């Protein structure tokens, strides 16, 4: 296909930023929590521990693709690593939706429905549900990892790193493993993840609404304004991890619904831009999630009753 | 008697309320009496509102997110103190011109109303390790002076007091509850029918409860264990109307009811604090700030009339499940809470985790019919929480009355006790005979309870003890003492010692319910306490003994729960340790 | 030249048990180091877990070497991790010997002249100490880093890492500039650091056996333990590092010596194997420092005067 | 007259010690005089032997290496106590036999004699944060129970008494040092000839020291800034002979010395902990175990006859220097000490950080002849801290008796005090016509000082306190305290008060040498006192006043060290807070 020459030379400058923006980021927030270590406050601070790990790891394996990328797409380190890469960067993108469904879950949990909140244990419950969530992100990413090599054809000789689906009988099947990989992942990665999300922002949304019916003139204000971080931090998601999954859904359709090749040429090209799109949140997360939790910039940063006498 | 007093880190705001726990019946509760004191010069144009803050916490700590505190408004009503708009004219409590007389007119009035149906103040536990605040409803008298009342609270111009808000056990009885439920197996010859019951529906804390069960196996399949849990039906309805629980008392006794069979039996569970004193999200009854306090006492809504009463509305069940080998269940409702207590109940650890009395001269001379002041100098503020005991020599100690109050029931009215800053008394009109004998004044408020220096006149339902035999001066003893008639849950056995041909001294003591010890520093670990439920049975291991540990050794019983003071003491043993 | 057959299969063995152990060593030392850390405010603990790290990254990039050796001398990766893994190798050497040097300094500071040890900001100088250790050993090891490279088909399209000596210095400086590389690298991260290591516990055991003469019966045996101790830190060092330095300046030496060539291909074969031997500190590191200081095992589970009357 | 005791777990094994404290003067020590009460029973066969535990930890914390513990014996020598040795014969001194003669036989006496040569109690400045055990060397009477040295030790059987050893000023003076470090420069004609001086060659702690630096230049180099140091010469002379130097203080004048100037200003530096609390390695007097004490004394060697003193010698320096703008130096050696102490000093911080007292007389009549016991109560033990003073019609405060037995110099010997139990008394045999005042009792042990209540009896140097006038009834009013004629770092400066007509209370006070404050209760945190060194003088600022500040203040002197009482009072100023 016609890649782009722009994109050549676009991809990797912008990759590198993200790398040094997230990794710094994320780094700073891993930071945060070992300092502080007071086994204090944010009962569920395990699941941002969680996430940033993931994001850290989700950044720390860009150089190589941008390398990749800057080497017009030969992959020059070896077949173990591009599998280890990968697998880290899929890993990593599902661990990412997890922990963030499963953060809003915990404050779904402990704002709509706080008495079972107060009620359950909840440090070992999140224990687990961070332990389940990442053996489940492994084996949602084991194929990537099994089903990956390189080097394909050409006179150039340029090795290139890609998913190999043509070890299970790619005679076969080939588009079948293509669009079941490919909608399996975007269906237990993002479309699950994303639902259980909206639906515990929205009642949390609804509740909160509710609980500064009234309150007061500066209780409304503090109403809009958490309103507004829900609002803000469902929408960077929204913005972010749908180009990608858009147009993965739109070019794994294009396989049984004919897609225009010409147009698939431009989906074949924006991809990338989605794929640095999606590594936006990822960049940007520490600055909310830690940053609207004044916790992190901490850590950076009457008389008595009395008895007398009945006198008859 | 005295009344209940707050301040305020002004001082010049004093609020007089009088018993600060409330009864709330099936119909009406009790008026809010109280008084608060108002400084004119001080209030130039504000006003003293002072209102009912009941309010339901639903959220661990507060704003969560900065600006989020889980606090509805269940109830308040306002009311300015003066000047006294003539709009209510409710003629002042007999208790509210009493202040007046002990304070005067700048004592300014009020009097509060409570709807029919609102929740008992209730708190959930916050467990082993919570801290914050606990999630549960609760009361406050709070009074705040401002020229209008939307302005900010002050820090210094208010004053906060827990009031809380209690039903006791009806005065009536009710009728025994039933459970019947028929479960057919894949064999339904005879389809298993249950049988269980329950002997009373209206119990106080600590009583055991006897779950009868009774059922005809008639079914060849079998069950292994039956399980009897009286379990608390917390109906939560906050926004979400929910009825989480939590088991209290666990019993799984062995009893495999093989087919063909009727099994019956009674056992005893008795709910009590400490064997589920970790199970978070327990509804234990009001806390003032953080004592312990016993389980939540079951709520009576009015009948046919679920208004669905927002708050904590408790019930307690026992259900009763038989396991089959290879799960048939049903549940039995019972309330559960205090008698009408003639004493308001103190909201502390009444024995809270020292002290010395000076009785009057033991050679107080006086013959039949010359009345008489026994005097003793106290050490400290004992709060009304003093019992004389007339202590008969020879013979064990006799209760003559509880917290310098109105005498132990029974006890004829020539005794009557006088408190008195610092020092108490107890006066008698008439000697007669059996006034010729030993009397001591007792305090029960701080461990270890300290009895008086003992004096002697001069006119010119059992408590058995195992052991004895002076023997070890050094070595370990096991003293045991059951009382036949008194739940161990129910009462603290109490185990005080008199020094050979001296005074009383308290030594250690047994909080079955709360599942708690305490012991003396005389012996301090020296000495154990520990008593079961298998026979209504106290052990006492002294160990290390001592000539110094030569006394004679009497055990005792005191109501568990508002404990008063010592009822109740044992035959006694004289036990002069030696080789 | 020729490489022994033996050597091919085993040598991978031994690299990757000592990986095994190392790494989990490593890691159970450094979660017992963060375990505590801060709190009990430590001063040498700096050293312990630098040498924790140091240790810990020695073995972490090993398997590539594993799989190097397994590989018939290919190195499959890229140019960067070639010059990564050496140069990460060799800083870890450095780093580990220094580390240990600095433990004994540390510990020869607060024994045998405890007052300059009560006396000076041991914090400050431990930490001062330790940043300076790891920048000297990253400047020693830039050399390599800079002069690692790939390549050499050698006709058989074998791919080798190896330093090309010839990448800045002319032809000129053929053999000049391995002799200087080598007997600096040598000269500055064992010989150095090994005498520092052995005067300080010479005069660490010397003031030990002093101090311990008196008591009885427990305490000679309590001295003799530590004496014991003492001499098996050094010998355990000593029986490491002596046979890869030695065959390094053996080598080294046999450009101005012309060996008979068969001891060189001796030589040659033994590397390796020395290399492994050296490791060992490595592996055995944590069972002996760890192991020995009681803090690392428990973090694995009266009168009063009074005044009277002088009657006259 | 008290004397000190101590006791083993045991109780039985009583240590009593006549005086904690020794001077080690030239020629030998004044030797350790104690006694110990036995029980042959206790002691079946066991002997109490007692030794002079005289050792030097040089090793930070307790066991840095299991094994390891960094202490080395100095001396220890050893009696038996039960029965006496036979061979000792060695009379007994004066207070042995009167500890005899109110303890029992079984109190068996024990004489210990110290080498000529022998370190002086000192323990270095551990640090802000250091804990375990400060490294210095030490003394420890020990007496512990054995049938044999070797058998092993009991930790309730053994008594360990920390003694300390000081060497106070010699009564003599000595020879003041010099200086003359002569350096060239381009003008080498005339090359840079120093003069600097000292005042004298003794000083205690706090007398500011006079450096007299005079300097000829000539030599065209200038030097821009003067540094004067006071620095400890720590001669740690254990292994290593070390000589460890840290600067207690460090003056900095910018005088810019230029060629052709002669400059022989004096300028004073006065060491004290305060300023230099962190210096981790400062050698400080020795401490009973942790109490804050003074820097380290001079000790004083024999005409430098070094024995390798196996301890940390401590001797003190000033430096002088000059550093050349394009560094020349010299030191000056003198010796620091307190002066002979008439009263043992007390080895605690004296009002260490409530005891109210009550006087009974308060006007009882009493004409000449007729001896006023002059009573009163304390809450607390106050171990004979008590000071007397009285007040003549509208004058000042003044101290009749200190130590509540001594007597303060000049005063008549009308007064005698008389401690017993918890209570104090004064006596006036024979009333001197001066006699009519009233009088007060000031306890100085524990802060806030409360005095007594004043008793009027019926007939029937300078210190200057400016900032009066009664204004500002609510605001903050600065009061200057110069007490021209004593150091400030060499003196406690108090601030007290009396109500119209009442008796004295202290309000605040300043320790500069500890440079830290106390502050009463009474006024808590409302009242600041500072004092600067530059005027000599305390500044009190009451602030957000009330019409309770209404009251005479006064302002008091106290050795700063030995608090003792106080030995002078102000004028005192009258203040009505008010508009
Ligand atoms: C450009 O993308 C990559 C580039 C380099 C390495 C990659 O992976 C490790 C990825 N990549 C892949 N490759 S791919 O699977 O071969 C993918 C190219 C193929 O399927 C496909 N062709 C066309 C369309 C329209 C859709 N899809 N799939 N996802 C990611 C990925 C990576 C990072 C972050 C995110 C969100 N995604
Ligand atoms: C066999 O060794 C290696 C194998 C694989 C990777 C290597 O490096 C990362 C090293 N290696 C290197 N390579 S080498 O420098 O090319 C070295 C091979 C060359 O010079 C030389 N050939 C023969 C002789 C006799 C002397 N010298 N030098 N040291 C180490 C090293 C590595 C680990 C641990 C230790 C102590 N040492
Ligand atoms: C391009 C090709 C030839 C490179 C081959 C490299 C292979 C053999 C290397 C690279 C990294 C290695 C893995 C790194 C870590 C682990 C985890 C451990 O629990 C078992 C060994 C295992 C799983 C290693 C086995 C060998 C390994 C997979
Ligand atoms: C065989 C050849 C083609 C492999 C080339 C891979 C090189 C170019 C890649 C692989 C790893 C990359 C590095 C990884 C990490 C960092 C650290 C950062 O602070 C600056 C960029 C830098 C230094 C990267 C630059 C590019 C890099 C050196």
């Amino acid at each position: 296909y016609t890649d782009w020459k722009s994109s050549g030379a676009l991809i990797p400058a912008i990759y590198m930023l993200v790398f040094l923006l997230g990794t710094t980021g994320n780094g700073l927030v891993l930071w945060t929590v070992f300092r502080s270590s007071r086994e204090k406050r944010r009962s569920a601070d395990i699941f941002i521990a969680s996430l940033a790990v993931a994001d850290l790891t989700f950044v720390v394996t860009l150089p190589l693709w941008a390398t990749y990328t800057y080497r017009d797409y030969d992959w020059p380190f070896g077949t173990f690593f591009c599998k280890l890469s990968s697998y880290l960067i899929f890993v990593n993108m599902y661990a990412s939706v997890f922990c963030l469904t499963g953060l809003s879950f915990d404050r779904y949990l402990a704002i709509v429905r706080p008495v079972a909140n107060a009620r359950l244990r909840l440090r070992v419950s999140g224990a687990v549900a961070t332990a389940v969530l990442w053996v489940l992100a492994a084996l949602l990413a084991m194929p990537v990892m099994v089903l990956r090599t390189t080097g394909d054809l050409e006179n150039t000789t340029k090795v290139q790193c890609y998913m190999d689906y043509s070890m299970v009988a790619t005679v076969s099947s080939e588009w079948a493993w293509e669009v079941g990989l490919g909608v399996s992942s975007t269906t237990v990665g993002f479309v699950v993840p994303f639902t259980i999300m909206l639906t515990c922002y929205f009642f949390i949304a609804q509740t909160i609404a509710g609980h500064f019916r009234k309150e007061r003139i500066e209780g409304l204000r503090k109403r809009r304004r958490l309103l507004s971080i829900i609002v803000v931090l469902v929408v960077t998601f929204a913005l972010c991890w749908m180009p990608y999954h858009l147009v993965k859904t739109l070019y794994m359709l294009g396989s049984l619904l004919h897609w225009p090749c010409d147009f698939d040429l431009f989906l074949m090209n924006i991809f990338p831009y989605c794929t640095c799109i999606s590594y936006v949140n990822s960049c940007l997360n520490p600055f909310l999630y830690a940053f609207f939790d004044p916790r992190f910039r901490q850590a950076c940063t009457s008389c008595t009753t009395a008895s007398s006498s009945l006198a008859k | 008697t005295r009344v209940f007093k707050k301040a305020s880190p002004n001082g010049k705001l004093t609020v007089y309320l009088g018993k600060r726990d409330f009864v709330d019946h099936i119909d009406l509760v009790e008026p809010v009496d109280g008084v608060v004191l108002v400084d004119p010069e001080y209030l130039k144009e504000r006003r003293v509102y002072v209102t009912l803050t009941a309010a339901f916490r639903y959220g661990r700590e507060d704003l969560d997110v900065l600006g989020l505190t889980f606090r509805k408004d269940l109830f308040v009503a306002n009311v300015q103190s003066f000047p006294p708009a003539p709009e209510d004219k409710k003629p002042l409590t007999r208790l509210q011109e009493r202040l007046i007389k002990k304070l005067g007119e700048h004592a300014y009035p009020f009097t509060f109303e409570i709807p029919p149906n609102l929740p008992s103040s209730v708190t959930l536990q916050p467990g082993p390790e919570d801290t914050g605040k606990a999630i549960g409803v609760d009361y406050e008298v709070k009074a705040f002076v401002a020229e209008n009342l939307e302005e900010k609270i002050h820090k210094r111009n208010s004053v906060r007091l827990v009031i809380e808000k209690v039903q006791y056990a009806p005065e009536r009885p009710g009728p025994q509850p039933t459970a019947e439920t028929t479960r057919q197996f894949l064999m339904s010859d005879k389809p298993l029918h249950l049988e269980a019951s329950l002997d009373k529906e209206i119990y106080y804390h600590g009583e055991p409860i006897s779950v009868n069960v009774h059922v005809t196996n008639n079914t060849n399949k079998t069950v292994k264990k039956i399980k009897i849990s009286v379990r608390q039906y917390a109906d939560i309805v906050l926004f979400n109307t929910a009825q989480y629980k939590v088991p209290v008392a666990m019993e799984e006794a062995d009893d495999t009811v093989a087919p063909s069979s009727t099994f019956s039996k009674v056992y005893t569970l008795t709910p009590f604090l400490a064997n589920n004193r970790e199970k978070r999200g327990l509804a234990l009854d009001g806390k003032l700030k953080h004592e312990d306090t016993n389980l939540a006492s079951s709520t009576l809504l009015r009948e046919g009339a679920n208004r669905e009463i927002l708050g904590i509305i408790v019930s307690y069940k026992v259900k009763v499940k038989l396991v089959v080998s290879r799960d048939v269940a049903v549940e039995l409702p019972f309330t559960l809470m205090h008698p009408k207590p003639k004493e308001e109940p103190p909201h502390r650890e009444v024995p809270e985790h020292d002290i010395q009395m000076t009785q009057s001269p033991s050679s107080l001379s006086a013959s039949v019919g010359d009345r008489v002041t026994i005097t003793c100098r106290a050490s400290q503020s004992v709060s009304s929480a003093v019992a004389w005991y007339q202590q008969k020599p020879g013979k064990a100690p006799k209760l003559l009355i509880y917290s310098a109050s109105s005498l132990y029931s029974g006890v004829p009215s020539r005794f009557s006790g006088s408190r008195s800053g610092t020092d108490f008394t107890l006066t008698i009109s008439s000697l007669q005979p059996e006034d010729f004998a030993t009397y001591y004044c007792q305090q029960y408020k701080y461990v270890p309870v300290t009895f008086g220096q003992g004096t002697k006149v001069e006119i010119k339902v059992q408590l058995v003890e195992s052991g004895g035999g002076l023997v070890q001066p050094g070595g370990s003893l096991r003293l045991s003492c059951a009382a036949s008639g008194f739940n161990v849950y129910s009462s603290s056995i109490h185990w005080v010692r008199q020094a050979p041909g001296k005074g009383l001294e308290w030594v250690a003591s047994i909080s079955s319910y709360y599942g708690y010890t305490y012991y003396a520093d005389s012996v301090k670990g020296r000495f154990t306490i520990s008593a079961d439920t298998s026979k209504n049975t106290a052990y006492l291991q002294m160990n290390s003994l001592r000539a110094e540990d030569t006394a004679v050794y009497y055990c005792a019983r005191s109501r568990q729960f508002w404990y008063s003071g010592l009822d109740y003491w044992g035959q006694g043993t004289l036990v002069t340790v030696s080789s």
